[PDB]
Protein backbone atom coordinates (compact mmCIF):
# COMPACT_ATOMS: atom_id res chain seq x y z
CA UNK A 1 0.00 0.00 0.00
CA UNK A 2 2.96 2.19 0.75
CA UNK A 3 3.84 1.78 -2.91
CA UNK A 4 0.09 1.93 -4.10
CA UNK A 5 -0.30 5.00 -7.03
CA UNK A 6 -3.95 5.38 -5.43
CA UNK A 7 -3.06 4.85 -1.85
CA UNK A 8 -0.37 7.64 -2.36
CA UNK A 9 -2.34 9.59 -3.85
CA UNK A 10 -5.15 9.80 -0.97
CA UNK A 11 -2.26 10.39 1.19
CA UNK A 12 -1.43 13.73 -0.99
CA UNK A 13 -5.13 15.13 -2.29
CA UNK A 14 -7.65 13.99 0.31
CA UNK A 15 -7.75 15.13 3.62
CA UNK A 16 -6.41 13.82 6.94
CA UNK A 17 -9.63 14.51 8.63
CA UNK A 18 -13.31 12.93 8.94
CA UNK A 19 -15.09 15.07 6.11
CA UNK A 20 -18.45 14.23 5.17
CA UNK A 21 -18.28 13.17 1.91
CA UNK A 22 -15.49 10.63 1.46
CA UNK A 23 -16.55 9.61 4.75
CA UNK A 24 -20.04 9.77 4.87
CA UNK A 25 -20.98 6.82 7.30
CA UNK A 26 -18.20 7.02 10.08
CA UNK A 27 -19.04 10.86 10.44
CA UNK A 28 -23.04 9.92 10.81
CA UNK A 29 -21.96 7.09 13.20
CA UNK A 30 -20.69 10.08 15.30
CA UNK A 31 -23.60 12.61 14.59
CA UNK A 32 -25.68 10.04 15.76
CA UNK A 33 -23.75 9.01 18.41
CA UNK A 34 -23.53 5.16 17.71
CA UNK A 35 -19.77 4.68 17.82
CA UNK A 36 -18.45 2.64 19.96
CA UNK A 37 -15.05 4.57 21.49
CA UNK A 38 -16.54 8.15 22.95
CA UNK A 39 -19.87 8.12 21.41
CA UNK A 40 -20.93 11.49 23.11
CA UNK A 41 -17.89 13.58 21.81
CA UNK A 42 -20.21 15.17 18.96
CA UNK A 43 -22.52 16.56 21.94
CA UNK A 44 -19.47 18.25 23.38
CA UNK A 45 -19.07 20.78 20.30
CA UNK A 46 -19.73 24.46 19.79
CA UNK A 47 -22.51 25.20 17.05
CA UNK A 48 -20.17 26.27 14.98
CA UNK A 49 -18.59 22.97 14.72
CA UNK A 50 -21.83 20.81 15.41
CA UNK A 51 -24.48 22.45 13.10
CA UNK A 52 -22.11 22.44 10.40
CA UNK A 53 -21.42 18.88 9.89
CA UNK A 54 -25.55 18.05 10.03
CA UNK A 55 -25.75 20.30 7.14
CA UNK A 56 -22.59 18.53 5.04
CA UNK A 57 -24.35 15.03 6.49
CA UNK A 58 -28.06 15.47 5.21
CA UNK A 59 -27.27 16.86 2.03
CA UNK A 60 -23.44 16.39 0.85
CA UNK A 61 -21.27 18.36 -0.97
CA UNK A 62 -20.07 17.33 -4.55
CA UNK A 63 -16.64 17.46 -5.38
CA UNK A 64 -13.71 16.91 -8.37
CA UNK A 65 -11.95 13.56 -8.60
CA UNK A 66 -10.00 14.66 -11.64
CA UNK A 67 -7.29 16.07 -9.72
CA UNK A 68 -7.77 12.80 -7.61
CA UNK A 69 -7.42 10.62 -10.69
CA UNK A 70 -4.56 12.32 -12.31
CA UNK A 71 -2.54 12.44 -9.34
CA UNK A 72 -2.71 8.86 -9.46
CA UNK A 73 -1.41 8.45 -13.11
CA UNK A 74 1.14 10.67 -12.33
CA UNK A 75 2.37 8.85 -8.97
CA UNK A 76 2.37 5.49 -11.33
CA UNK A 77 4.61 6.94 -13.74
CA UNK A 78 7.32 8.94 -12.03
CA UNK A 79 7.44 5.01 -9.67
CA UNK A 80 8.09 2.92 -12.41
CA UNK A 81 10.58 5.54 -14.06
CA UNK A 82 8.44 6.83 -16.93
CA UNK A 83 9.13 9.89 -16.15
CA UNK A 84 12.10 11.98 -13.52
CA UNK A 85 11.11 12.75 -10.15
CA UNK A 86 11.69 16.34 -11.21
CA UNK A 87 8.66 16.18 -13.95
CA UNK A 88 6.16 14.85 -11.50
CA UNK A 89 4.65 18.18 -11.37
CA UNK A 90 5.28 19.56 -14.90
CA UNK A 91 3.53 15.96 -15.77
CA UNK A 92 0.92 16.56 -13.25
CA UNK A 93 -0.22 20.14 -14.69
CA UNK A 94 0.40 19.24 -18.51
CA UNK A 95 -1.98 16.46 -17.91
CA UNK A 96 -4.58 18.12 -15.96
CA UNK A 97 -4.87 21.00 -18.68
CA UNK A 98 -5.15 18.17 -21.11
CA UNK A 99 -8.10 16.81 -19.29
CA UNK A 100 -9.39 20.09 -19.20
CA UNK A 101 -9.70 21.57 -22.66
CA UNK A 102 -10.80 17.60 -23.82
CA UNK A 103 -12.83 16.95 -20.59
CA UNK A 104 -16.03 14.47 -21.10
CA UNK A 105 -18.27 11.70 -19.77
CA UNK A 106 -15.92 9.25 -21.81
CA UNK A 107 -12.77 10.67 -20.26
CA UNK A 108 -13.57 10.74 -16.75
CA UNK A 109 -14.98 7.18 -17.29
CA UNK A 110 -11.57 6.46 -19.02
CA UNK A 111 -9.73 7.83 -16.32
CA UNK A 112 -11.67 5.46 -13.73
CA UNK A 113 -10.42 2.50 -16.06
CA UNK A 114 -6.64 4.18 -16.25
CA UNK A 115 -6.34 4.60 -12.02
CA UNK A 116 -6.97 0.92 -11.87
CA UNK A 117 -5.02 0.05 -15.18
CA UNK A 118 -2.22 1.57 -13.35
CA UNK A 119 -2.61 -0.15 -10.08
CA UNK A 120 -1.82 -3.52 -11.64
CA UNK A 121 1.17 -2.34 -13.88
CA UNK A 122 2.63 -0.93 -10.54
CA UNK A 123 2.16 -4.23 -9.13
CA UNK A 124 3.18 -5.91 -11.91
CA UNK A 125 6.76 -4.39 -12.19
CA UNK A 126 7.49 -5.06 -8.73
CA UNK A 127 6.21 -8.65 -8.83
CA UNK A 128 8.65 -8.58 -12.22
CA UNK A 129 11.28 -7.35 -9.87
CA UNK A 130 11.31 -10.14 -7.19
CA UNK A 131 10.87 -12.71 -9.72
CA UNK A 132 13.76 -11.11 -11.77
CA UNK A 133 13.65 -13.52 -14.60
CA UNK A 134 11.84 -12.08 -18.31
CA UNK A 135 14.67 -9.59 -18.82
CA UNK A 136 16.77 -12.73 -18.70
CA UNK A 137 15.32 -15.71 -20.05
CA UNK A 138 14.55 -14.08 -23.37
CA UNK A 139 18.60 -12.97 -23.90
CA UNK A 140 19.94 -16.11 -22.24
CA UNK A 141 18.31 -18.26 -24.64
CA UNK A 142 18.82 -15.52 -27.58
CA UNK A 143 22.84 -16.66 -26.46
CA UNK A 144 22.34 -20.46 -26.67
CA UNK A 145 20.58 -19.71 -30.34
CA UNK A 146 24.04 -18.81 -31.29
CA UNK A 147 25.97 -21.58 -29.25
CA UNK A 148 25.85 -25.03 -31.43
CA UNK A 149 23.47 -27.65 -29.64
CA UNK A 150 25.68 -30.68 -30.63
CA UNK A 151 29.34 -30.76 -29.26
CA UNK A 152 31.68 -33.55 -30.67
CA UNK A 153 32.73 -34.60 -27.44
CA UNK A 154 30.84 -34.51 -24.12
CA UNK A 155 27.36 -34.20 -25.15
CA UNK A 156 26.44 -35.17 -21.93
CA UNK A 157 28.52 -32.56 -20.05
CA UNK A 158 27.30 -29.94 -22.41
CA UNK A 159 23.11 -29.82 -22.34
CA UNK A 160 23.46 -30.24 -18.45
CA UNK A 161 25.90 -27.34 -18.03
CA UNK A 162 23.77 -25.43 -20.56
CA UNK A 163 20.66 -26.59 -18.85
CA UNK A 164 22.30 -25.59 -15.08
CA UNK A 165 23.15 -21.86 -17.35
CA UNK A 166 19.32 -21.34 -16.86
CA UNK A 167 19.29 -22.09 -13.54
CA UNK A 168 21.55 -18.96 -12.71
CA UNK A 169 19.17 -16.83 -14.70
CA UNK A 170 16.10 -18.28 -13.24
CA UNK A 171 16.68 -19.22 -9.21
CA UNK A 172 18.76 -15.10 -8.87
CA UNK A 173 16.11 -12.96 -9.46
CA UNK A 174 19.55 -9.61 -9.47
CA UNK A 175 21.15 -11.52 -12.13
CA UNK A 176 20.88 -10.28 -15.44
CA UNK A 177 22.38 -11.30 -19.32
CA UNK A 178 22.70 -8.66 -21.94
CA UNK A 179 24.49 -7.99 -25.21
CA UNK A 180 26.81 -5.23 -25.76
CA UNK A 181 28.21 -5.42 -29.54
CA UNK A 182 29.27 -9.21 -30.39
CA UNK A 183 29.48 -11.12 -27.03
CA UNK A 184 27.01 -11.29 -24.27
CA UNK A 185 27.78 -11.24 -20.59
CA UNK A 186 26.21 -12.28 -17.44
CA UNK A 187 26.04 -10.11 -14.26
CA UNK A 188 25.38 -11.92 -10.97
CA UNK A 189 23.91 -8.67 -9.25
CA UNK A 190 22.27 -5.57 -10.22
CA UNK A 191 25.64 -2.76 -10.18
CA UNK A 192 27.46 -5.49 -9.26
CA UNK A 193 31.14 -7.23 -10.43
CA UNK A 194 31.97 -10.62 -11.28
CA UNK A 195 30.56 -9.85 -14.93
CA UNK A 196 31.31 -13.53 -16.88
CA UNK A 197 32.04 -13.28 -20.72
CA UNK A 198 29.19 -15.92 -22.40
CA UNK A 199 30.25 -15.82 -25.79
CA UNK A 200 34.15 -15.85 -24.81
CA UNK A 201 33.45 -18.82 -22.13
CA UNK A 202 31.82 -20.94 -24.50
CA UNK A 203 34.30 -20.24 -26.91
CA UNK A 204 36.74 -21.95 -24.90
CA UNK A 205 34.88 -24.35 -23.13
CA UNK A 206 33.96 -25.67 -26.75
CA UNK A 207 36.55 -28.22 -27.42
CA UNK A 208 37.10 -29.29 -23.34
CA UNK A 209 33.89 -31.15 -22.74
CA UNK A 210 35.53 -34.57 -22.71
CA UNK A 211 39.10 -33.98 -21.99
CA UNK A 212 39.42 -35.92 -19.01
CA UNK A 213 47.37 -23.54 -17.73
CA UNK A 214 44.59 -23.64 -20.42
CA UNK A 215 41.50 -21.89 -19.24
CA UNK A 216 41.06 -17.99 -19.56
CA UNK A 217 40.16 -17.07 -16.16
CA UNK A 218 36.64 -15.83 -17.05
CA UNK A 219 35.95 -19.66 -17.86
CA UNK A 220 36.73 -20.49 -14.75
CA UNK A 221 34.97 -17.10 -13.21
CA UNK A 222 31.91 -18.82 -15.29
CA UNK A 223 32.99 -22.59 -12.99
CA UNK A 224 32.80 -20.84 -10.00
CA UNK A 225 29.32 -19.15 -10.35
CA UNK A 226 27.58 -22.13 -11.92
CA UNK A 227 29.19 -24.37 -9.27
CA UNK A 228 26.32 -24.02 -6.61
CA UNK A 229 24.06 -24.76 -9.32
CA UNK A 230 25.33 -27.84 -10.22
CA UNK A 231 25.02 -31.80 -8.99
CA UNK A 232 27.63 -34.30 -8.61
CA UNK A 233 25.66 -36.41 -11.46
CA UNK A 234 25.10 -33.16 -14.08
CA UNK A 235 28.52 -33.43 -14.76
CA UNK A 236 31.67 -36.45 -15.01
CA UNK A 237 34.05 -37.21 -12.56
CA UNK A 238 37.04 -37.87 -15.04
CA UNK A 239 36.10 -34.76 -17.49
CA UNK A 240 38.85 -31.99 -16.42
CA UNK A 241 35.62 -29.80 -16.47
CA UNK A 242 33.74 -32.22 -13.94
CA UNK A 243 36.98 -32.28 -11.92
CA UNK A 244 36.99 -28.45 -11.69
CA UNK A 245 33.25 -28.42 -11.00
CA UNK A 246 33.45 -30.35 -7.72
CA UNK A 247 36.34 -28.90 -6.50
CA UNK A 248 34.91 -25.73 -7.27
CA UNK A 249 32.00 -27.01 -5.06
CA UNK A 250 34.32 -27.80 -2.28
CA UNK A 251 35.94 -24.21 -2.23
CA UNK A 252 32.52 -22.67 -2.10
CA UNK A 253 32.01 -24.87 1.17
CA UNK A 254 35.25 -24.74 2.58
CA UNK A 255 34.68 -20.78 1.86
CA UNK A 256 31.63 -20.60 4.09
CA UNK A 257 33.26 -22.81 6.96
CA UNK A 258 35.98 -20.45 6.66
CA UNK A 259 33.77 -17.74 6.88
CA UNK A 260 32.13 -19.29 10.12
CA UNK A 261 35.78 -20.04 11.50
CA UNK A 262 36.74 -16.44 10.84
CA UNK A 263 33.68 -15.24 12.94
CA UNK A 264 34.82 -17.54 15.93
CA UNK A 265 38.44 -16.98 16.01
CA UNK A 266 38.45 -13.21 16.20
CA UNK A 267 35.60 -13.14 18.97
CA UNK A 268 37.56 -15.05 21.20
CA UNK A 269 41.41 -13.29 20.22
CA UNK A 270 39.40 -9.85 21.40
CA UNK A 271 38.63 -11.03 24.97
CA UNK A 272 41.11 -13.50 25.33
CA UNK A 273 43.20 -10.22 25.06
CA UNK A 274 45.61 -9.64 21.45
CA UNK A 275 46.74 -7.27 19.13
CA UNK A 276 43.87 -6.25 16.97
CA UNK A 277 46.19 -5.90 13.70
CA UNK A 278 47.71 -8.97 14.50
CA UNK A 279 44.67 -11.18 15.62
CA UNK A 280 43.13 -10.14 11.92
CA UNK A 281 46.33 -11.01 10.10
CA UNK A 282 47.01 -14.59 11.50
CA UNK A 283 43.97 -15.40 10.92
CA UNK A 284 43.53 -15.00 7.45
CA UNK A 285 46.59 -16.57 6.94
CA UNK A 286 45.03 -19.58 9.18
CA UNK A 287 42.48 -19.63 6.78
CA UNK A 288 43.89 -19.10 3.48
CA UNK B 1 65.12 52.84 -39.75
CA UNK B 2 62.82 55.99 -39.95
CA UNK B 3 59.54 54.37 -39.31
CA UNK B 4 57.31 56.47 -37.49
CA UNK B 5 55.66 55.45 -33.91
CA UNK B 6 52.98 53.42 -34.99
CA UNK B 7 49.74 51.95 -32.82
CA UNK B 8 47.46 48.94 -34.30
CA UNK B 9 44.25 48.94 -35.31
CA UNK B 10 42.25 45.16 -35.40
CA UNK B 11 38.82 44.76 -36.70
CA UNK B 12 37.19 41.52 -38.55
CA UNK B 13 34.53 41.37 -41.35
CA UNK B 14 32.12 38.56 -41.17
CA UNK B 15 29.67 39.20 -44.44
CA UNK B 16 26.83 37.21 -45.51
CA UNK B 17 25.86 35.29 -42.37
CA UNK B 18 23.99 35.72 -39.25
CA UNK B 19 25.50 36.00 -35.96
CA UNK B 20 23.52 32.49 -34.60
CA UNK B 21 22.94 32.36 -30.84
CA UNK B 22 21.54 29.02 -30.37
CA UNK B 23 18.83 28.21 -27.70
CA UNK B 24 20.78 25.10 -26.41
CA UNK B 25 22.74 24.56 -23.16
CA UNK B 26 25.55 24.01 -24.81
CA UNK B 27 25.59 25.84 -27.56
CA UNK B 28 25.54 23.28 -29.70
CA UNK B 29 23.43 21.41 -32.27
CA UNK B 30 22.44 18.46 -31.24
CA UNK B 31 18.91 18.31 -32.52
CA UNK B 32 16.24 21.00 -34.45
CA UNK B 33 13.94 20.44 -30.80
CA UNK B 34 16.82 21.79 -28.59
CA UNK B 35 17.30 20.71 -24.68
CA UNK B 36 16.42 23.97 -23.37
CA UNK B 37 13.01 24.31 -25.73
CA UNK B 38 11.71 20.62 -24.33
CA UNK B 39 12.29 21.95 -20.53
CA UNK B 40 9.81 24.62 -21.47
CA UNK B 41 7.25 22.62 -23.64
CA UNK B 42 4.54 21.51 -21.54
CA UNK B 43 5.02 24.13 -19.30
CA UNK B 44 2.22 26.53 -19.70
CA UNK B 45 4.46 29.67 -18.18
CA UNK B 46 4.86 32.72 -20.26
CA UNK B 47 8.57 34.29 -20.09
CA UNK B 48 9.16 38.43 -20.88
CA UNK B 49 12.26 38.75 -22.80
CA UNK B 50 14.33 41.47 -23.00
Amino acid sequence: DATDPAVRAALQSQPSGLNSTDDWRQVMDRIMSLTARNPDAFRQQPQANRLSAILEAVVPARANPTHEKVLAIVNALAENRAIRPDEAGLVYDALLQRVARYNSGNVQTNLDRLVGDVREAVAQRERAQQQGNLGSMVALNAFLSTQPANVPRGQEDYTNFVSALRLMVTETPQSEVYQSGPDYFFQTSRQGLQTVNLSQAFKNLQGLWGVRSLLTPNSRLLLLLIAPFTDSGSVSRDTYLGHLLTLYREAIGQAHVDEHTFQEITSVSRALGQEDTGSLEATLNYLL
Amino acid sequence: KTAVDSITQKKFLCDRTLWRIPFSSNFMSMGALTDLGQNLLYANSAHALD
